[PDB]
RNA sequence: CGGUAUCUAACCAGAAAGCCACGGCUAACUACGUGCCAGCAGCCGCGGUAAUACGUAGGUGGCAAGCGUUGUCCGGAUUUAUUGGGCGUAAAGCGCGCGCAGGCGGUCUUUUAAGUCUGAUGUGAAAGCCCCCGGCUUAACCGGGGAGGGUCAUUGGAAACUG
RNA sequence: GGUGCAUUAGCUAGUUGGUAGGGUAAUGGCCUACCAAGGCAACGAUGCAUAGCCGACCUGAGAGGGUGAUCGGCCACACUGG
């Protein structure tokens, strides 16, 4: 696992004899293999709250799959008011994304994409958006196997 | 040649030694200035990308304006962008000369190519932008080819690249193949260039 | 909207507003009419030099002029740099570019242009200031 | 091998002058950016020789060389009246 | 006066002609019929294109070709085949 | 139903697939009838079974599950709507998700999918996506 | 044009580098002076005695015979959303009805071919963008061939959908 | 086929059609004598403002947005009116 940090934020609660501050810091683990995930941990200090995320993190893996160096096809996540589509690209194209839906294709070890965020631009949203996007991506012998064909016949 | 300045400093503010190994990175392996023995900094996505199309064309030595036209010219072509942006710089005159070991550096051929010591298939060539082509015999002006300089530049020189084939008793050369990525110093993460040109 | 009701009154957008609009409008004096010309700069005489203080939260004391341009618009200008020579009935060269401390100021006073001179003793951002090479 | 005319054909709107009617052709174009196919009529002067139409025929008309001010169609011949 | 000519192309001090036909009313470079073929007058030995079945053509509409085009069409052997055309 | 019959009949099955019901029934017709019959073909669906009534019969569409309860059609829409058609040419015929799909155009040859509407050099109205 | 392009010989590193930026957006830092003054500014905002933001010097970073400033257009801007948005509380459902034109329209059969799809012929000049070749010492530039581009016309077929 | 305005709703009187003639290279209210009362418009007539049209140019993932300098084609003008 290779983690990279996103956002660093640091939040305050105030209290009756003042405000009491902290830090919530935003984490992508993952594999160049295909396998990502991201967590969040709250702390008193900037080193305390990453270890949180990371552990947190380690949790939640998801599977990414990426047909010839690139998605199969062109989805678009939708998390509240965070909105991406991905969609694939010719191979030696690189990644064009943003800021934090490119953590997590970088390490989730894809190689050629592009995207664009239409909705809010709130790093936490960014990151379930494209997390949902996953889920919704689908191989061809995965799909073969569904409808009773096979992968010659659908292509 | 265009740069004409110091060469160390280029290659400790990178950080990779961009003639031949280690031979600007011995004593000091830290960036130039005033600071540099303090103390280092984060680096961005902007400064990641940024720091990679600097290793190409300060190894190169040529400027922006040539860099970026010669990067449109291979986007046109079959493959991979990246891949043929490196391919095309290893073809400029400059560097055939380097390779083949009539020059110490890149800045020794191409201030050769400039002064027209070397003929591309009998003819003169005084440019050091001349893409060269695949089986062209490159040679030695009948002038000067008994000057020292050029005679101590090849048993102080290194082996050659197996895409050129040269003969130090007839001093003429050839490209026998275009390369395939594979063949050059491959430390730079090419897609970083193609990423840094899209922003 | 549905699809008919966007065949009979389509979408029609917003339109730009110009943040210098003194500079995009010429004279004529024939017709005695003012044209449309988008212009980089424009000169006129400044009729009153002096000073105003800025919008909290700051302090200063900011120098300006109030100039007449060619076209026979009067706006108010500002004078960067370190001192000037300015004085009234002389003629200045004019730029785009907002002050946001001073209301009223819109415009921007170049310096070395015209009858306004460079500024003394200066060593960096020297292209700016107008002044020449010391050595 | 004799080159040849355009003609067109419609509805008979009104008879209200002397040896001439007025056909009108409608089509369905579509619109330049929504791509939705809208109706489209334009009506025409044709040269009627002895009054034979009535109001709300179905005519055919060909052209012909400027026979007046604004007509140039001829009555070629009627199908349904 | 329907006529065959050279239009003037290339860059300066490196001329090249397109031989066309055109009017002697429209400008040297302006509109004209139809293109035969070109001329260039810098290497030594001079290439010429020709159609050789559409000069033939227009000649006989009454297209009579400038001073410099007769030469071409006289080495061309395009120029005497005209003459045999008329006998014949 | 009262101005798309056939935009009806899609959202019947989406509807259905949401609750993971095994069956639904509607009222017929005969373009209705083609596109049940072109689902059942690429395994959309598990079967159809036609009803004569006294008017125009019905319909009955068993819903396809994979084991482990996972659904195999996605979602579905409609290209061609009332209020604004779209026609495709021989070379426009679309492709759905990279071909993980299909698309329901109605040619001149009958009503085909996109991928053998392309195989006749013929184009036509395209009806639907599915996926 | 004009003894112009080009070529050969003798001697010189000798005559030939500036511009703006260094708080973050954004690559790149420390000293001295000033003290809400002088001043900076595209936005966030900096100057009240330790100023990485003002002024100078040292050092760095981007370009380079150029480098910045201003003006104008497209992008980012899904910020007029056909592709590609919305209306309970954020801007946004007429106070409600009867209805002319207009928009849309249940199931089946036969027929037509206005919309729709398709074949052939004519044309959409040259130059320009793009692809393949070649000529200037390369490049810019210049030549040869082609491709693309029309809700385009004439003409022959299909009948699933709208009329 | 390519523009902004309804905080511009009516415009038209050789104007719309016909019968004979004159005129022109040529058809035609193009002009004339007589008869008639038609013709265009919410699919935007009329009026005001603005503008030479195109091949093409700049930007954009595209759909689009902005422009009509250089080169080629067409139009109009030649101090203002006839
Ligand atoms: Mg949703
Ligand atoms: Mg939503
Ligand atoms: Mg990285
Ligand atoms: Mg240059
Ligand atoms: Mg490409
Ligand atoms: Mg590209
Ligand atoms: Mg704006
Ligand atoms: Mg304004
Ligand atoms: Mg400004
Ligand atoms: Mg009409
Ligand atoms: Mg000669
Ligand atoms: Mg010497
Ligand atoms: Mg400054
Ligand atoms: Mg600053
Ligand atoms: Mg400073
Ligand atoms: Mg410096
Ligand atoms: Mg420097
Ligand atoms: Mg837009
Ligand atoms: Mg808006
Ligand atoms: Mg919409
Ligand atoms: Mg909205
Ligand atoms: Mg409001
Ligand atoms: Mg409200
Ligand atoms: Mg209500
Ligand atoms: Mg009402
Ligand atoms: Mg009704
Ligand atoms: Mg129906
Ligand atoms: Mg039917
Ligand atoms: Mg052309
Ligand atoms: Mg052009
Ligand atoms: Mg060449
Ligand atoms: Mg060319
Ligand atoms: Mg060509
Ligand atoms: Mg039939
Ligand atoms: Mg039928
Ligand atoms: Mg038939
Ligand atoms: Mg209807
Ligand atoms: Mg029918
Ligand atoms: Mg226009
Ligand atoms: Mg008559
Ligand atoms: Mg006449
Ligand atoms: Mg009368
Ligand atoms: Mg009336
Ligand atoms: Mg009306
Ligand atoms: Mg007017
Ligand atoms: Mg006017
Ligand atoms: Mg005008
Ligand atoms: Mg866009
Ligand atoms: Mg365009
Ligand atoms: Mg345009
Ligand atoms: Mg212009
Ligand atoms: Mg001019
Ligand atoms: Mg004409
Ligand atoms: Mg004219
Ligand atoms: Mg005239
Ligand atoms: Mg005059």
């Amino acid at each position: 696992l290779e983690e990279r940090v996103v956002t660093i934020n640091r939040v305050a609660k105030v209290v009756k004899g003042g405000r009491r501050f902290r830090f919530t810091a935003l984490v992508v683990v993952g594999d160049k293999n295909g396998h990502v995930g991201f967590g969040t941990g709250k702390a008193q200090e900037v080193p305390d709250a990453i270890r949180k995320a990371v552990e947190d993190a380690k949790k939640n893996m998801v599977f990414v799959p990426t047909v010839d160096t690139t998605i199969p096809h062109t989805v678009v996540g939708h998390f509240g008011g965070g909105e991406i589509l991905l969609k694939p690209a010719s191979a030696g194209s690189g990644v064009t994304a943003g800021g934090p839906v490119r953590a997590v294709l970088e390490l989730a070890g894809v190689a050629d994409v592009s995207s664009k965020s239409l909705g809010s631009n709130t790093p936490i949203n960014m990151v379930r958006a494209t997390i949902d996007g996953i889920k919704q991506l689908k191989n061809a012998e995965d799909v073969a196997k569904l409808r009773g064909k096979t992968v010659e016949e659908l292509l | 040649a265009r740069y004409t300045g110091p060469s160390w400093k280029v290659s400790r503010r990178l950080g990779i030694s961009l003639s031949g190994t280690g031979k600007e990175l011995e004593r000091r392996p830290y960036a130039p200035g005033q600071h540099g023995p303090t103390q280092r900094k984060k680096i961005s996505e902007y400064g990641l990308q940024q720091a990679e199309k600097q290793k190409l064309r300060h190894m190169y030595g040529l400027t922006e304006r040539q860099f970026k036209n010669t990067f449109n010219k291979a986007g046109k072509l079959q493959g991979k962008h990246g891949e043929n942006f490196m391919i095309l710089l290893e073809q400029r005159l400059d560097n055939i000369v380097y390779r083949l070991g009539l020059a110490r550096t890149r800045r020794a051929a191409r201030q050769l190519v400039n002064h027209g010591h070397i003929t591309v298939d009998g003819k003169r060539v005084d440019i050091p932008s001349y893409q060269v082509s695949v089986g062209q015999v490159i040679s030695v002006r009948e002038k000067s080819a008994k000057n020292s300089a050029i005679a101590e530049s090849l048993e102080v020189s290194s082996f050659v690249p197996e895409y050129v084939t040269f003969d130090a008793e007839t001093l003429t050369g050839s490209l026998n193949r275009l390369p395939e990525r594979s063949e050059l110093a491959a430390e730079i993460n090419e897609a970083f260039i193609v990423e840094f040109y899209s922003r | 909207p549905t699809i008919n009701q966007l065949v009979r009154k389509p979408r029609q957008s917003k339109i730009k507003k110009s943040t210098s609009p003194a500079l995009n409008k010429g004279l004529n004096s024939f017709k005695r009419e003012l044209t449309d010309v988008n212009s980089p700069q424009k000169r006129g005489v400044c009729t009153r030099v002096g000073t105003m203080t800025p919008k909290k939260p700051n302090s200063a004391l900011r120098k300006y002029a109030r100039v007449r341009l060619s076209n026979g618009i009067e706006v108010t200008a500002y004078i960067p740099g370190i001192g000037h020579n300015l004085q009234e009935h002389s003629v200045v060269l004019i730029r785009g570019g907002r002050v946001k401390d001073l209301p009223g100021v819109r415009y921007h006073i170049v310096r070395g242009a015209l009858d306004t001179a460079g500024v003394e003793n200066r060593g960096q951002s020297r292209s700016k200031y107008g002044t020449k090479k010391p050595k | 091998d004799r080159n040849q005319r355009k003609v067109y054909t419609g509805r008979v709107v009104s008879d209200k002058m002397d040896k001439t009617i007025t056909v009108v052709v409608e089509t369905y174009k579509k619109h330049g950016l929504y791509g939705k196919r809208v109706k489209y009529s334009k009506k025409f002067k044709a040269h009627d020789e002895n009054n034979i139409a009535k109001t709300g025929d179905v005519v055919r008309i060909s052209e012909t060389r400027p026979l007046s001010a604004t007509k140039h169609f001829r009555l070629l011949e009627v199908v349904e009246e | 006066a329907v006529k065959i000519r050279l239009k003037r192309m290339g860059s300066k001090k490196k001329p090249f002609y397109r031989i066309v036909v055109a009017d002697s009313r429209f400008p040297r470079d302006g509109r004209s019929i139809e293109t035969i073929g070109t001329y260039n007058p810098l290497l030594d030995p001079v290439e010429v294109k020709i159609d050789e079945e559409a000069t033939l053509k227009w000649m006989h509409n009454g297209a009579k070709p400038s001073d410099t085009v007769r030469n071409l069409l006289s080495r061309e052997g395009i120029m005497e085949k005209f003459h045999n055309q008329k006998l014949g | 139903v009262m101005t798309d019959p056939i935009a009806d009949f899609l959202t019947r099955i989406r509807n259905a697939n949401m609750v993971k019901h095994d069956k639904l029934e509607l009222p017929a017709s005969k373009i209705k009838k083609e596109i049940a019959e072109i689902l059942k073909r690429e395994g959309f669906i598990r079967d159809v079974e036609y009803i004569e009534d006294d008017n125009a019969g019905t319909i009955r569409v068993f819903l396809k599950y994979g084991a482990t309860g996972e659904r195999v059609i996605t979602g579905l829409k409609r290209i061609s709507k009332p209020g604004l058609r779209v026609y495709a040419k021989s070379t426009e015929v679309p492709k759905v998700l990279n071909g993980l799909g299909i698309a329901i155009v109605s040619t001149s040859q009958g009503v085909l999918t996109d991928k053998e509407a392309r195989a006749k050099q013929v184009g036509g109205e395209v009806l639907a996506y599915v996926w």
